[PDB]
């Protein structure tokens, strides 16, 4: 993508996760399986549903063919007529398909940044307590319990606890 | 232990178009764009339309004797004719501002059909003489029911003043001709005065016509041509007609009772026993989506029209 | 020891749209659209409009003795003319091509009016007789005062033979009118001859005008109408009028001396002694804005117009 | 946002900061206070600027309505004279609209993309001679002078020069 | 042991502009805008234009004596004509629908001049004398080749009658005329009969013409006007011309054999002896581009016209 | 650049790569010297020749004058004619010169994109058995022959191997 993530260092998608957009995947004695991130998801389905009718909204304001007949000693406004109507229809035309075209590279890359964002909030917050295999995958210096995942996803990871045996794992 | 950050995938063939990349397959498409059509003309949210069939407006309006069928219209929804409807004048002839009647008639869904000079006043002059092969009614010569062919009575046309008031609410379509013969000897057979005219006056109208007497080929079998003028009477308004020969009186003139949307659809598409919020010549669209390609003159609550051939928003993430 | 990376913060309310999120409130904006007028007519740089209140542009070219206020017109930036002015014609008919002269108009900012043809210049004809109740000044009977209406002089109306050749560098606007009596009558008692032409011409003009008698709806108390035409007399070409009844002839024309951007307004709203570089039907425009979306329809020095009600630009970040 | 630092790793910004748009702000012994930076406040305004000017110019050239009459013969071509300039009206209200959308997520997303740029030029000559708490802000292995942190700032920050008490701090 | 990751630079001058920054030096780019032209006129793929030269289209089809070299066309592919030829109407008047017949020209790439009413069936009507000195050839007096101007044969003129039958499968052009004299002595010594009209009639046409007897300015030393008119006189149609004076009557009228993409091209520019895909007022076009800047009246296979001054694509990286 | 790398943490151009527009340089005992990469290249090569593509085809569809007359009293429908087309020329020039502003500035931060991601395939290979230096280059915790670069260009390098040395040198 554009911001390396998404068919980047995070080759493929998880088929087994359809309970959500961008999510986790917990692998601890416990079990394994996945689990999608909802403040992560849930913000990217506004932000495209808000696109959409944004640009329906913006295209009800667009030209609408009108007939007009005209006699043999009219040509030149019957013409004139044509064109101007063609005219509009090809100017709609190009906005129509121009704003699909722009925004589908947007929605794109905005997919792609909210993943590469994501991969960031975790990172950020493990420090040196934990390996980075580079391929979107986390390997720990520690043991973590499954509601011990629940803490990176929640957003709280608790730092001033599990450094003990981090750094004394090497 | 090993906790992993990845995204949804799927089993989709889905595809977009970005600046880039083309057919790039994707998780989640919205289709936004209407392809299809019903291939029927409806009613348009529960009025019909008035389909002319065979007949062209000016057949309808002048009431060409083959467009019985269109005596009494109830009020339409729009309006659809043939590209080339085969009863129009069957007297040929000019129709005076034909196109800008036709734009006034498309902002129009009725007409009350109303009498305004009575095919019994014509005392001094014959009306009933009066018809022509060129418009048949049964095998017998007929003329346009909505207006009166004066002819001569005993070797006289003595000259015509008529009035009419306009005593409704409404502004009235008016409607009335002139007869060009092909030689004098006709003019004379026909109207007994050699030089002639007639005058048309309301508040903003002042015409005089003049026949051009003049050979011309046969068009449905006559020489002769015969010109049709209107106008719109306001209410409280007159018309007076002063004529002494070629004159082609109303009979009948029509009351604009209702305006508001509609349109002159041409179109050869059976009418099908329907209903829709949105016609096309082509057919009906019965959608949701915001933009359709059908065609680009509809009436009713439609989808914008593009030329696009696809129209897809992607919504989802790159698929694999 | 501590160090940070941050950003920029403050307590501002102005918010911007974006495609996925509106309303985001923002550190730095800028409005881009003028949205508020001055609710006046102004001068125009400082040259004043021409405001012609209660006549319509035929009333004051043709000079409706109810429209004296605008016998001698200054030089004008632009000219306001309400929707439906009370003095226009004040005797009833058509004013040829009257929008067409609307046209040139436009691109005019000032006229002289000059004699072209003398009114004591006609000996064998009444030039005072002359005048009708639809025109009335102070309660007597009057007319247009840039033209004269012809009348016979004992029993008799000789063909008027008349023309006027262009001796200034300037274009001239000449105008000229035919009377249509309501009866042969009144035809003869006005013009003695029957049967009367008007003909016209010029290097590019040639026309000849035939009055139609019949009978009308009184307009304004009368049955008979007026119709006038114009054309634009070139630099050294003359003009030619010759006829044997119902003229009505020029007295006077307008030389075009100046040319350049105008407009004509159409508007209720008062002039108030200002001055401005932009004006609008609706009122006036001072601002720097680029945008604006008070009227589509404005003179000199404006923003560009659009239907918006808001237009702001995010310069700033993200507020919290 | 969409380069995951303004409203992400950096939560809020900073009231105290009116000294410009992208700032630091130094914590030592001598004194705590902000202060902003010039060559990357300054050169986001030079772009933001420059935008305006482009947007507003780009747009001078844009349809002019005129009056025409008609008399009541001509109501096919008053009709058509209605509707081409409503055209054209709605053409480039439609046009003004969508470039100041659109450049209202640009503007944005450059900011973001502008701030995080920073963080990155800090961090990037920081090695491991300092804490990344994750926040937005750094701790150090070392001592540091009030025109110590000027160095960081002026982009000279010296490496062959503070290795020995970072390396040791461990 | 040192590894690196860098990027492509060279020493490159094209610049590009975007929307926060203007002339950003780049490694790679494209210019897509058409700037330059050869300043001739040529053939297109290989059809010579029609350069009209001093003449105009009405000088052409009427065939003004000064303009005999185009007597006889071939095929063209454009038409060019100067902004005001010398060479239109050597008799001064007006061609009615001119414009609208300058449109229908514009979709023609071929005429064949065909004899109509031929010279020698004037039996009755003199059919030389016949010529002006406001339309000389070669110091003495001539006119229109393409139409014969009646004059009465020895103190009579009968009325005429006269029609053509459209045998072939193509339209016909067909043009005539009416002479406006000055006085009724001219008219008189012209054509005897005082009052006169020209009919014309064919299936949808049905006019009268009466001549306009006036004073107006001598134009190309002539008070006299004519007026010319036109129809299209479709296959298996016929045309009836009926007349007793003032009648110009068509000699040779112009089948349309060849229609297609046309134009009628203002311009002073030489003719080049050259070959185009792509024509322009001001030069042709030998690009590859898709858009140019030259004029946006063009035919052929042309770039789409742009406003711009400079106008290039970035497709490589920032240069240092 | 907005995305931190071109003209940002790798400063210039290099002339002697002349072999693609994204590529490495080698450093080793055997000899200096620049490679460029091919799957980054290349893939940027399509990307830009497509849009190429796609702007222009955009593009046929735009107004074309057409030449109309009129007589000396049709001044109103001439100008109507004359106004309508400016207008369409000015709207086509409008959408011209803007679909081309607004692609050069996504065409060049594609290609800063490209490269910040072509620093990260090799810098998340890399791990901690190398020196970053933070200008685009990378000094290694152990040896490297002319073939073992090959191995990091590929994409194959080979963790499970240089690991003694690399961790051994600290
Ligand atoms: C995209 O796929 C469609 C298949 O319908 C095809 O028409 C088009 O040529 C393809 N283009 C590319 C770039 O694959
Ligand atoms: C129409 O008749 C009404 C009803 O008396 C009257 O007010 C009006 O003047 C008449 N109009 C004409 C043209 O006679
Ligand atoms: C129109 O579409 C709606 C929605 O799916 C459906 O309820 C209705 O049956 C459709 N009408 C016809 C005529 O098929
Ligand atoms: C944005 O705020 C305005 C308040 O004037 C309101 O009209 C609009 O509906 C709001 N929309 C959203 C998305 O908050
Ligand atoms: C107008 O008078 C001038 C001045 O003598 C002369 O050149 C010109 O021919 C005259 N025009 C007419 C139409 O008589
Ligand atoms: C127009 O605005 C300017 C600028 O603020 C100001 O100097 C002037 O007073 C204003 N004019 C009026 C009539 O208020
Ligand atoms: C860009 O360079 C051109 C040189 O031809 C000049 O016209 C323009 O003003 C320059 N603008 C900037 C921002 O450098
Ligand atoms: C034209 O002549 C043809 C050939 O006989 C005939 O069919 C047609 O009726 C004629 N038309 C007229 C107008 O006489
Ligand atoms: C047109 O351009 C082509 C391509 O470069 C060239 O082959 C040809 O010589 C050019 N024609 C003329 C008339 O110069």
């Amino acid at each position: 993508g554009l911001f390396g993530a998404i068919a980047g260092f995070i080759e493929g998608g998880w088929q087994g996760m359809v309970d959500g957009w961008y999510g986790y995947h917990h692998s601890n004695e416990q079990g394994s399986g996945y689990a999608a991130d909802k403040e992560s998801t849930q913000k990217a389905i506004d932000g495209v549903t808000n696109k959409v009718n944004s640009i329906i909204d913006k295209m009800n304001t667009q030209f609408e063919a009108v007939g007009r007949e005209f006699n043999n000693l009219e040509r030149r406004i019957e013409n004139l007529n044509k064109k101007m109507e063609d005219g509009f229809l090809d100017v709609w035309t190009y906005n129509a398909e121009l704003l699909v075209l722009m925004e589908n590279e947007r929605t794109l890359d905005f997919h792609d940044s909210n993943v590469k964002n994501l991969y960031d909030k975790v990172r950020l917050q493990l420090r040196d307590n934990a390996k980075e295999l580079g391929n979107g995958c986390f390997e720990f210096y520690h043991k973590c319990d499954n509601e011990c995942m629940e803490s990176v996803r929640n957003g709280t990871y608790d730092y001033p606890q599990y450094s003990e045996e981090a750094r004394l794992k090497r | 232990d090993h906790i992993c950050i990845g995204y949804h995938a799927n089993n989709s063939t889905e595809q977009v178009d970005t600046i880039m990349e083309k057919n790039v397959t994707v998780t989640h498409a919205q289709d936004i764009l209407e392809k299809t059509h019903n291939g029927k003309l409806c009613d348009l949210n529960g009025v019909k339309p008035l389909i002319l069939k065979d007949c062209s407006v000016a057949g309808w309006l002048l009431g060409n004797p083959m467009c019985d069928e269109f005596i009494n219209v109830p009020e339409w929804s729009y309006i659809v004719e043939k590209a080339n409807p085969a009863n129009d004048l069957c007297y040929p002839g000019n129709f005076n501002d034909y196109e800008e009647l036709k734009h006034l008639l498309s902002r129009i869904n009725h007409f009350e059909k109303i009498q305004i000079i009575p095919k019994d006043s014509w005392s001094d002059h014959e009306a009933s003489l009066g018809v022509s092969s060129a418009c048949p009614y049964q095998g017998n010569s007929s003329f346009f029911r909505n207006v009166v062919w004066l002819i001569k009575k005993g070797n006289a046309y003595p000259t015509i003043k008529k009035s009419y008031n306009n005593t409704n609410q409404e502004d009235l379509l008016v409607l009335w001709g002139i007869h060009h013969p092909n030689d004098e000897a006709e003019q004379t057979r026909l109207y007994q005065n050699p030089t002639t005219y007639i005058s048309i006056g309301t508040s903003t109208l002042n015409q005089r016509l003049v026949p051009k007497i003049a050979t011309r080929s046969k068009v449905n079998g006559q020489s002769g041509r015969i010109d049709f003028f209107w106008t719109i009477l306001k209410p409280n308004d007159a018309i007076n007609f002063e004529s002494n020969g070629n004159f082609i009186a109303p009979e009948y003139a029509y009351k604009i009772v209702k305006k508001g949307d509609s349109t002159i659809m041409k179109s050869e598409v059976e009418y099908g026993n329907c209903n829709t919020r949105c016609q096309t010549p082509m057919g009906a669209i019965n959608s949701s989506m915001p933009f359709h390609n059908i065609h680009p003159l509809t009436i009713g609550e439609c989808p914008k029209y593009v030329k696009s051939n696809k129209l897809v928003l992607a919504t989802g993430l790159r698929n694999s």
